[PDB]
């Protein structure tokens, strides 16, 4: 059952921007008392890892030796650690990251200082299965794409019963005063011809990943929950 | 005993053509014996139902379908759209017609026919039926004009005659 | 020649099938040289690329009777397949049967031409990561940040709307039909509004036909604008 708790923490938490030494990541980390998972991503490949009470104290034990702590304080710490830097980026963390894609693997070294002394992790993410990947990445951006779209429509009805306002006061015997505030007709059709040609270039650019998670974390928050609650 | 008699061009000989005959008991179906004549030479073969059966689930189609496509090849039933290519390899004896469909070819069917020491016989069978028939149609063909003339003239006195009891 | 068939297959539109009370988002880019094939089911992705060596091979060993070059194969396969995916509830005489044995899904078609019996097979495995990203991932968080531009842009003429609709309330007059009035737009309330009520129906995906039926041209434009 933890690891069930685990997955569905994991599927619950939005996506984070990471900035490594030299490149970025989309990161999304669910830690809790008996282990935690973690899902990294570049927008072209997707490592996943998880991992209980007894994987991490031996990695614990294996890298940073001279430490004797429980599993749940080791978790408890990498908690501390992590969740401010996803949270918000650009302030002080003292928590240097790096990456290393070895053949068909992934190794993420996180190094800190714990109370002025050493505290290193790594997190070792394999290849995600196409399962959770498409669970975590497709189905739900396909639902936001959905969603947003049904907002256009109704929108597009508000600016058409918002003209049809306009026409009823225009013909009631009106005289508009500043002629400068005059809205044209609304028309869908040409909308969306000027838009295509005029905005998509730049407003389609994904980049790095930081406007999907600077901008439609909300949305993908409450498609990925929409989605737990229906199955 | 039904016969049919149709002219084919054979792909190897395309400057002659040869002469397919057919003859089936009750229905294509059941079995039929097909014979391949140029006037010099014949070679007669024989098709049972095993035969189509076997043919039929090798290209796994219904059998309805097979023996309708094969009705429209052998009996020159074809369509307003529809090339069948027919290839005889004498040396082997092996009879075989396809199918054309722009740049593929479909395997329909295929025998091995033997030769028959005695051509001149069938070829004189074949021509005595050929003279056969065409006096049978010939005469029925008269016998039906001879109906229709009959029938016109009848009606053409009963019109007369309710020309005048019309008006008395 | 191979690079071709990807920029092909990239540059096509997902269309839905239907096979044995089952569905499935298919992408299909067929030349004389070739073809490759895409096709999903919300769960798995599994790729096919095909030359016309194999074609032949493939081809001779499904239909023993069919004397074909690549090329005419490649050409009726395709005449057979896009009439298909572009629409449904049309005269669909082929087929179709999917089946996964360990982890590459086999999808039949069967048809006929001139009546008679055409098979082929599509031996898809499964897709790589760079190949799901870039055909699925991508593009649709293009796609997610157009329609958050579109949203926007419709605020701001709602916004405009709504300042005119005012300039004419407090010096003007009064509407002969009064059923024809609007409440003022606010951007918060309506993305509430929506997410309370809506969201739920509108984020349903289902089998993948609103994806396909909704928004293609969307995800068209998405894709030929990361090609250039």
């Amino acid at each position: 059952p933890v690891m069930e708790e685990l997955e569905q923490g994991l599927l619950m938490q939005p996506w984070a921007w990471l900035q490594l030494a030299e490149n970025s990541l989309l990161a999304k980390v669910f830690i809790t008392k008996q282990g935690y998972a973690l899902l990294v991503s570049d927008l072209q490949q997707v490592w996943h890892e998880q991992v209980d009470t007894s994987v991490v104290s031996q990695r614990a034990k294996e890298l940073n030796k001279r430490l004797t702590a429980p599993p749940a304080a080791f978790l408890c710490h990498l908690d501390n650690l992590l969740r401010p830097l996803l949270k918000d980026a650009a302030h002080p963390s003292e928590a240097t990251f790096s990456c290393d894609c070895v053949a068909d693997a992934l190794i993420l070294r996180v190094r800190s200082e714990l109370s002025g002394l050493p505290f290193y992790w790594n997190f070792h993410c394999m290849l995600a299965s196409p399962s959770l990947v498409s669970q975590h990445l497709i189905r739900p951006l396909m639902g936001m794409s959905l969603a947003l779209q049904c907002q256009v429509r109704e929108l597009a009805t508000l600016l058409h019963m918002k003209d049809l306002e306009i026409q009823d006061y225009q013909e009631s015997g009106a005289t508009l005063i500043r002629d400068r505030l005059k809205t044209e007709p609304f028309e869908e059709n040409s909308f969306l011809e000027q838009f295509m040609i005029e905005k998509l270039p730049e407003a389609c650019s994904i980049g790095d990943g930081k406007p999907f998670v600077m901008n439609l974390q909300d949305l993908y928050m409450a498609v990925t929950t929409q989605e737990v609650q229906v199955g | 005993m039904e016969r049919k008699i149709s002219r084919i061009h054979l792909v190897s000989e395309p400057s002659i053509t040869h002469f397919l005959q057919v003859s089936w008991e009750k229905t294509l179906e059941s079995g039929f014996v097909i014979t391949l004549t140029d006037g010099h030479s014949a070679w007669t073969g024989t098709v049972s139902e095993s035969e189509i059966s076997q043919e039929a689930d090798d290209m796994a189609m219904e059998k309805g379908k097979y023996v309708g496509e094969l009705r429209k090849a052998l009996l020159s039933g074809a369509g307003p759209a529809d090339v069948y290519t027919f290839n005889f390899s004498k040396e082997s004896c092996y009879f075989f017609f396809e199918k054309n469909l722009k740049d593929v070819s479909f395997r329909l069917g295929s025998f091995n026919l033997e030769k028959v020491e005695n051509p001149a016989e069938v070829i004189r069978e074949l021509i005595c039926y050929c003279l056969d028939t065409i006096a049978e149609n010939q005469a029925k063909n008269e016998h039906l004009q001879k109906e229709n003339e009959r029938l016109l003239r009848d009606w053409n006195d009963v019109q007369g005659r309710f020309e005048k009891c019309v008006s008395a």
